[PDB]
């Protein structure tokens, strides 16, 4: 999932 | 937070070799099938920069001779063939978890051929003694390893106290350190004595080079 | 391309307070989330503090989190970072880096890509002092090949730092500027050079110190003993 800073998904 | 415990402190690698950094997680940094584990290269008065990102990928402008590898808790950073401004301090750190970690680094230097330096000495300036002031200062110029004592004497008696010391970062051409080291008394003080004297030993030879002036 | 350039560090009274800026320029600066990251002197990187893009998300360092404050101005292009209750292990080079997006088939990884010089933070008490210089020239027993070894020694000054140059940037090869010490709240550095035998004295040798904390600019030329 999104990880503030760090993961952005698709 | 997740602790990375980064390995060697330092290391020396010869031209040509392959100089491996490793980096520990006390958690894994593993997250939806990616490995949250980063690079930097930080030469000597300059900002760091970025090598590898997500374990493996090289970034922008990165040689193919860094490459990275790992998961989990175990990541390494590779770099073969070693080259000459490869000299610098890495660090790893993890981007899963906030805060943002990094390793503790790891001062990378060449390793090259042993050479001793160049020692010159140097007596209190007029300018100084007209302050009431006196140091003497020792360059210990381009020498290899760093590794280096120096001791002074006053009238033959080594001293301890009033001398600081200070090392340059490994050199950008022949990769060897330069050492400076200074002595301070007051001027009554170093009127009382005739011989100052500055010994070094270095890895180079058993006997050490010294350099001295009578007052 | 991609520049970021800090400004606002300088020397802090413990408990005093003070703003840190950042510049950007040659990318879509708002539509990038932005770090403070901290190293101390011989010390590690010590990420501080984060903000995304449009400011939505802020993180801090734990023993950041009351006393500092990260913002920015997308207009203006320029992140900042505001300083309260300075401690002395608040004494840093600060740097904002860009938290670039990395495309990959299922989503964007992000990691700093981008840093900036930084900016030097000392918290101390200490009285900002103009450095003493001094010419290092050899011993009358100067003995000496076909190279000679000459230096000057900056004493006294505080905070960091001090640039120093050797006729005026002439002489570049043979120079040896050694890291400053820190002695009972003031700093001393030293820095030789090695011109050929020939050139001294009569060629002329000086060292050109500036310690900008002061205003601070001299010249010190090296005459021979005697």
């Amino acid at each position: 999932m999104s990880l503030p800073g760090r993961w952005k998904p698709k | 937070d997740t602790v990375l415990t980064q390995s060697p402190a330092s290391l020396a690698v010869s031209l040509g070799q392959r100089a491996t950094i490793s980096c520990r997680a006390s958690e894994s940094v593993d997250y939806y099938g990616k490995s949250f584990m980063n690079w930097f290269q930080q030469k000597p008065g300059q900002p760091p920069k970025l090598l590898i990102y997500a374990a493996s990928n090289q970034g922008s402008g990165v040689p193919a001779r860094f490459s990275g590898s790992g998961s989990g808790t175990d990541f390494s950073l590779h770099i073969h063939p070693m080259e000459e401004d490869d000299s610098a301090m890495y660090f790893c750190q993890q981007s899963k978890e906030v805060p943002w970690t990094f390793g503790g680094g790891t001062k990378l230097e060449i390793k090259r051929a042993d050479a001793a330096p160049t020692v010159s000495i140097f007596p209190p300036s007029s300018e100084q003694l007209t302050s009431g002031g006196a140091s003497v200062v020792c360059f210990l110029n381009n020498f290899y390893p760093k590794d280096i004592n120096v001791k002074w004497k006053i009238d033959g008696s080594e001293r301890q106290n009033g001398v600081l010391n200070s090392w340059t970062d490994q050199d950008s051409k022949d990769s060897t350190y330069s050492m400076s080291s200074t002595l301070t008394l007051t001027k009554d003080e170093y009127e009382r004595h005739n011989s100052y004297t500055c010994e070094a030993t270095h890895k180079t030879s058993t006997s050490p080079i010294v350099k001295s002036f009578n007052r | 391309d991609v520049q970021l350039v800090e400004s606002g560090g300088g020397l802090v009274q413990p408990g005093g307070s003070r703003k840190l800026s950042c510049a950007a320029s040659g990318f879509t600066f708002m539509r990038f989330g932005m770090h403070w990251v901290r190293q101390a002197p011989e010390k590690g990187l010590e990420w501080v503090a984060y903000i995304s893009s449009g400011s939505s998300t802020i993180y801090y360092a734990d023993t950041v989190k009351g006393r500092f404050t990260i913002s920015r101005d997308n207009p203006k292009n320029t992140l900042f970072l505001q300083m309260t209750s300075l401690r002395s292990e608040d004494t840093a080079l600060y740097y904002c880096a860009r938290s670039g997006g990395i495309e990959r088939y299922d989503g964007t990884y992000y990691v700093m890509d981008y840093w900036g010089q930084g900016t030097s933070v000392t918290v101390s008490s200490a009285k900002t002092t103009p450095p003493s210089v001094y010419p290092l020239a050899p011993g009358s027993a100067a003995q000496t090949n076909s190279m000679v070894t000459l230096g000057c020694l900056v004493k006294g000054y505080f905070p960091e730092p001090v640039t120093v140059t050797w006729n005026s940037g002439s002489l570049s090869s043979g120079v040896h500027t050694f890291p400053a010490v820190l002695q009972s709240d003031l700093y001393t550095l030293s820095s030789s050079v090695t011109v050929p035998s020939s050139p001294r004295p009569s060629e002329t040798v000086t060292c050109n110190v500036a310690h900008p904390a002061s205003s601070t600019k001299v010249d010190k030329k090296i005459v021979p003993r005697d």
